[PDB]
């Protein structure tokens, strides 16, 4: 159940996604859509198995891509609520009102 | 265009090969660990679907003409593709051929020899016979032995390999060869770029050209074997004569290894033997894997991976699964590498651990080579590789390093000479025998030996090469040298004779790499991280180079060299110079008793 | 260096040469539509100047060396340059060859027969013979005016064609040609890229190869057509014999299109003619050329020039100048292009618009290319792109698509039937009889056949070939081959079998890249972009790649190949099949009644 495209006519532009399977055609003869010599499938399977080698078992990937752009950032890391210290002179940091 | 049409059709060739041939090879290691009928269902179809497969694609691969395709590892890809073999004959001569083979390969499984006036007692070549020829000493009971062998076999077999001839020179020249014998000379030829090219007609002048080199130590150990059968044998062994055909410790000559005990230098001295040393230290299977691994790591070779570790099995199961004693090295494909071996702990359990981890090593090196490519440069070097190994694991400075051997331990000339004389016997012994048996078959494949003539032929070149005579006169009716394993499963035997060759030129070319300063027999690798990338350089490789570039690479010579072999067995080849003064060295054609 | 050298010598040729062939071209175009002693005296020059510098620059292009030129354009741009022709011969030789052609020429031109006991009517071939041979069905008066005409012209023409062949031999062997039949098949050499080669030799067996795949649809034909004949002709025909010469609706029998009255399939059902739709809408020339650019603009093809519309002739000009009736398409060179033609509102000349049409738009495509590559890839290839045109726009959807038939027309069995036959007779008959004729030309040229049993060999070929006998015995003093137009003017007569062969296979590449899912004879290419793409590829490159190149690039395959033929004929050869099954097929050598 899991793929890859072995065979494509033009390298992916980044960030780009490619969901066709229409069959490659390497030969200057027509496909016609149907598989045949010189005409190949581009998407073959990964077809893992629990005894493979470090090098070829299944690895699950995650990119984390961060953009920013003119609109106001709204993907920010966590806040620290600290702690409230009452009576006492103290340096204060109030939603980044400082004093 | 064809090169980008033909390299298109690799790429999904190899993706699909890969998972297909780890499938077959799944199956067969399932089978061979677990042997029963449903694994070897399962390998049948494994093995169906996989030869389906590659025939199909190599019957489109032939489509193809190499003419205008101008990269090297390509047109090697494609070149092994293409190659038939026996699918090239027609259905009825196919199964023809395979009839005969499986007859053949069953009534050798089979073969039963009887004693005569003793009905109840007899005996296969497997559980018994072979036993008689390494451990008996009765001229008589060998003699039985050899000839009761030789005319049920060759009577049985010799109008089975009238036919198996022709249909194997029908095969060849569907293949475009002269002969079966230059089909087998094709695995040796390399095309590639100037002064790398090789061809089958070369290799057989090369043999010979070695051979010429090789005799005259071959001579001198046979006079001085003569010797001291003739002081085992009274009078039945005649000074000028050649040997006896039954007396040389196996069923056919092969290995001269179990006259030993017979031919030994010197009795008092004990052997190198550390087993007893294991035993005291509670040494086990794993622990000798361990070592080995050790071995491999100190040369600068990569380490064993987790899979092997996990998968292989290194000792007997002993849960009621049968398995096959054989040892074996398995690269099953996409990374998973196994040994089936079962280990006792013994000294020579331990150099066949090394053997076999060598040939691990080798498969795991061309692992990024393309799936066509992951093979041996020829079938020699595959060999040659755990042979050096396990050249290197038996001597006496690797021995104390690990504890075996104790640090105080004195090594006197005399063990070294008897030592030298036992790996002779197993070495250099078989290389006539090898180089005999392969110029014959050539030469019946080419015609040059006429039909009704064969014996006569084969004999004469016994007492002219191996120096060996028949004990009793053979007809024609008798097909002597079909009693062989090799010959009578249709395998290739100069494997054997090219694997000698290179492992002691590898040998030589690793310790001048590792700068070692003293004889060549005593020479060990550990610890020279340089001589392993000289080593792993030719590892890398596979066959997607000429493997004249591959023994370039390693020992700066693009042919076969005996003179690493010299050199190896130079000083005992100096002791039977020196013992052999008052006799006769060498053999008289005639037969003399 | 060489090549340097000829690129320049090359880019000052061709700037040189353009100017020079479009003087040529427009002097030529100013004479053929405006007929006069000036113009035609202005060609004179124009031409005469034009060959005059064509020679000097070929007799300098000859001192270059083409061993050296690594570039395929140069050197093909070479090759055409150097293409001396008949200059290589003497002066002498020369001007006897001219003086023979001229004479053949004059002589062909003037050629009377005349009626025996009736002297005042004396026919010309060209007013009043063909009408004969197209409409008469008198049996007696196409035997006199096929034997007179035979026998005038091959009695005068017999000693000229004698050395005829000597001189064009010696031409031949003068341009390192083994004969006239090699200097003619050189058309068809390609020099290129490995498995591209073409060789002039390899063309004979192409043509025969293709010619017996043609075979039994041919035989069926002639079998039905026979019937048909003996139909018409009750005792003069023999069921098993060949066919009379005279009887095949022709002079020489090169076309069996007016034999289709007499071998109509359905005389009930109409014609697919529209020129009475034409007549009712008031449809003009102007609008059939607008029709047919819509049409090749649709497929995706360039607009028509507007030069093209300014210039050309579309109509007769009717102001007193002379103009010649058959329709030819003009590359004046500059990106000047015209069509001249004396256009009638008939479905005949709107075919007609589409093939001269079809021709330009090839013109056209290789206007980017160098001066000495805007030409075809070879001969048949600028025939048959017009002719894929024809077929398409002669289809009963492309009709109905544009308004010439109504929108409710039904399309019968038998109304393909009759057409296809029409198309058949029209061009699967003319194979056997350029094939038979091409194959004795070349064989008289390469003195196969001797020089005294010229006749006896020819008929013996049309028996066992083109299937047809001669009504009357004719000796060797007869020149019956010489007859026919294009070898009495020295023409080569291979192009049209090619020319039959390319437009099927185009028409088929065609159709499977616009996706048609039906009968071939029915397929459109009309609104089909991706086709007109896949065509222009072929177009643009003109002969500045090798034509199996070009076929490639059109069909996919690099050879003649007549399975398309085949394809295109396949309901009519099913019907032939049927209807001949009482009927005996083929024919006897023998001369039967
Ligand atoms: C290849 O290299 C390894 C590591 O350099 C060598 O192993 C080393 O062998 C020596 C001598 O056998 C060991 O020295 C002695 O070890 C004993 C036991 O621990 C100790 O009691 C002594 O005081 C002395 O240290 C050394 O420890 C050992 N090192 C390791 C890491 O195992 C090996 O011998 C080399 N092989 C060859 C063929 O040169
Ligand atoms: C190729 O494409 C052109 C353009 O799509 C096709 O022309 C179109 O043909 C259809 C049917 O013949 C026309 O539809 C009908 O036209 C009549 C007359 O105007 C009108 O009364 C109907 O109500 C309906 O619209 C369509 O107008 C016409 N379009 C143009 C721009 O001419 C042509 O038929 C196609 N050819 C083939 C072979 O597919
Ligand atoms: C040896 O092989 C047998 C059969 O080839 C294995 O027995 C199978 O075990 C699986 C899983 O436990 C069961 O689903 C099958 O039904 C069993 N088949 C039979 C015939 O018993 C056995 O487990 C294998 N042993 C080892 C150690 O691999
Ligand atoms: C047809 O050709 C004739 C002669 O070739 C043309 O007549 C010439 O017209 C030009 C331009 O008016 C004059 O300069 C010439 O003197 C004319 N020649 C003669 C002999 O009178 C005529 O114009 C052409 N017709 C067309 C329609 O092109």
């Amino acid at each position: 159940n899991y793929l890859y495209r072995l065979f494509r006519k033009s390298k992916l532009k980044p960030f780009e996604r490619d969901i066709s399977t229409e069959i490659y055609q390497a030969g200057n003869k027509p496909c016609n859509g149907v598989a045949g010599p010189n005409c190949y499938s581009p998407l073959q399977s990964y077809g893992f198995r629990p005894t493979y080698g470090v090098g070829h078992q299944p690895y699950r990937v995650v990119v984390l891509s961060f953009e920013l752009l003119h609109a106001p950032a709204t993907v920010c890391g966590p806040k620290k609520s600290t702690n409230l210290v009452k009576n006492k002179c103290v340096n204060f940091n109030f939603n980044g009102l400082t004093g | 265009l064809t090169e980008e049409n033909a390299k298109t059709f690799l790429n999904n060739f190899n993706q699909e090969a890969e998972d297909l041939s780890y499938q077959s090879s799944l199956a067969s290691w399932n089978y061979n660990t677990n042997i029963t009928e449903e694994n070897a269902q399962k390998m049948s179809e494994a093995a169906a679907k996989w030869s389906a497969f590659y025939e199909e694609q190599s019957k489109t691969a032939q489509s193809f003409s190499l003419q205008e395709i101008q990269t090297p590892i390509i047109k090697r890809q494609l070149q092994a593709l293409q190659q038939s073999g026996s699918s090239a004959l027609s259905a009825d001569k196919n199964k023809q051929l395979n009839t005969i083979l499986n007859t053949m390969s069953t009534i050798y499984s089979t073969g039963k020899v009887c004693n005569p006036k003793n009905p109840q007692e007899c005996l296969l070549l497997e559980p018994g016979l072979d036993e008689i020829m390494a451990t008996s000493t009765d001229y008589n009971s060998r003699l039985w032995a050899w000839e009761g062998w030789r005319a049920e076999v060759g009577k049985q077999l010799r109008p089975l390999y009238e036919e198996y001839v022709v249909l194997k020179n029908e095969m060849a020249r569907a293949n475009n060869y002269n002969d079966y014998g230059d089909y087998w000379r094709g695995d040796y030829e390399a095309e590639g770029a100037d002064g790398y090219n090789y061809n089958r007609n070369q290799l057989i002048e090369d043999v010979e050209r070695t051979f010429a080199e090789i005799k005259p130590l071959y001579e001198h150990l046979h006079a001085y074997v003569r010797r001291k059968l003739m002081d085992t044998y009274p009078s039945y062994i005649s000074p000028t004569g050649c040997l006896p055909a039954h007396l040389l410790g196996d069923m056919w000559g092969r290995f001269w290894t179990n006259l030993y005990p017979l031919t030994v230098p010197f009795a008092q001295k004990p052997n190198i033997d550390v087993t007893d040393a294991m035993m005291n230290q509670g040494w086990d299977a794993e622990r000798i894997f361990q070592e080995a691994e050790k071995f491999f790591v100190s040369v600068g070779l990569p380490h064993m991976t987790q899979g092997f570790w996990a998968n292989s099995m290194l000792t007997e199961p002993a849960d009621g699964r049968k398995v096959v004693c054989h040892p074996t090295a398995w690269d099953l494909g996409h990374g998973d590498f196994r040994i089936k071996m079962c280990t006792k702990v013994t000294m020579d359990n331990f150099l066949t651990a090394h053997h076999e981890m060598g040939h691990i090593q080798y498969d795991m090196a061309y692992a990024r080579q393309p799936f066509l490519l992951r093979n041996g440069a020829n079938e020699g070097f595959h060999e040659a590789v755990g042979e050096i190994m396990s050249l290197s694991a038996a001597t006496p400075k690797h021995l104390k390093s690990i504890g075996l051997l104790p640090s105080d331990f004195q090594e006197d000339s005399e063990t070294e000479i008897n030592f030298l004389l036992k790996q002779a016997l197993t070495i250099v012994g078989t290389l006539p025998f090898t180089y005999m048996l392969e110029k014959w078959r050539w030469m019946v494949f080419r015609g040059e030996i006429p039909k009704e003539q064969w014996m006569k032929k084969w004999w004469e070149m016994k007492r002219e090469i191996v120096g060996v005579v028949e004990p009793l006169p053979h007809d024609e009716t008798y097909c002597d040298p079909a009693s062989l394993f090799h010959v009578s499963n249709d395998y290739s035997f100069i494997r054997y004779y090219t694997r000698t060759i290179y492992q002691f030129q590898f040998q030589e070319a690793l310790c001048q790499a590792a700068k070692y300063n003293g004889s060549l027999h005593k020479c060990d690798i550990s610890n020279s991280t340089e001589a392993g990338q000289k080593l792993l350089k030719m590892l890398s490789l596979g066959n997607s180079e000429p493997w004249t570039k591959a023994l370039e690479n390693v020992v700066g010579a693009r042919n076969m060299d005996v003179k690493p072999l010299l050199n190896y067995f130079q000083p005992l080849f100096d002791w039977l110079k020196e013992q052999n003064r008052n006799s006769f060295v060498g053999w008289n054609t005639e037969w003399s008793p």
